[PDB]
């Protein structure tokens, strides 16, 4: 918006002084790990006689 | 003795982080001695006759 930008511009006078201060920030991102698996069983007789 | 501080980097001045102000000062010492005070004469009179 033009009005908000104009109304909050960092103007400076002749005397200066503590008139405009700013700050900065950082955030963090995460991750994870998981384990999966599956198995199968059988017998010998269900292989030879098939 | 003359001390001049010009506006700019020389006046970082944390209370004013832009250094837009400067100044200049003069300072000296003075003293007086008297030998033979009887050689000085003073007359105190009214004015405007």
């Amino acid at each position: 918006d033009v009005g908000n930008i104009t109304a909050k511009m960092p103007t400076l006078t002749e005397i200066g002084g503590r008139v405009n201060r700013v700050g900065f920030k950082r955030v963090e991102i995460k991750g994870k790990l998981e384990k999966y698996g599956f198995f199968r069983e059988y017998t010998q007789e269900q292989l030879d006689f098939d | 003795k003359i001390i001049t501080k010009r506006p700019g980097e020389a006046t970082a001045d944390r209370s004013d982080p832009y250094g837009e102000m400067g100044f200049m000062s003069i300072k000296w010492y003075y003293g007086f001695m008297v030998f033979r005070p009887e050689w000085i004469a003073l007359l105190k009179t009214v004015a405007r006759l």
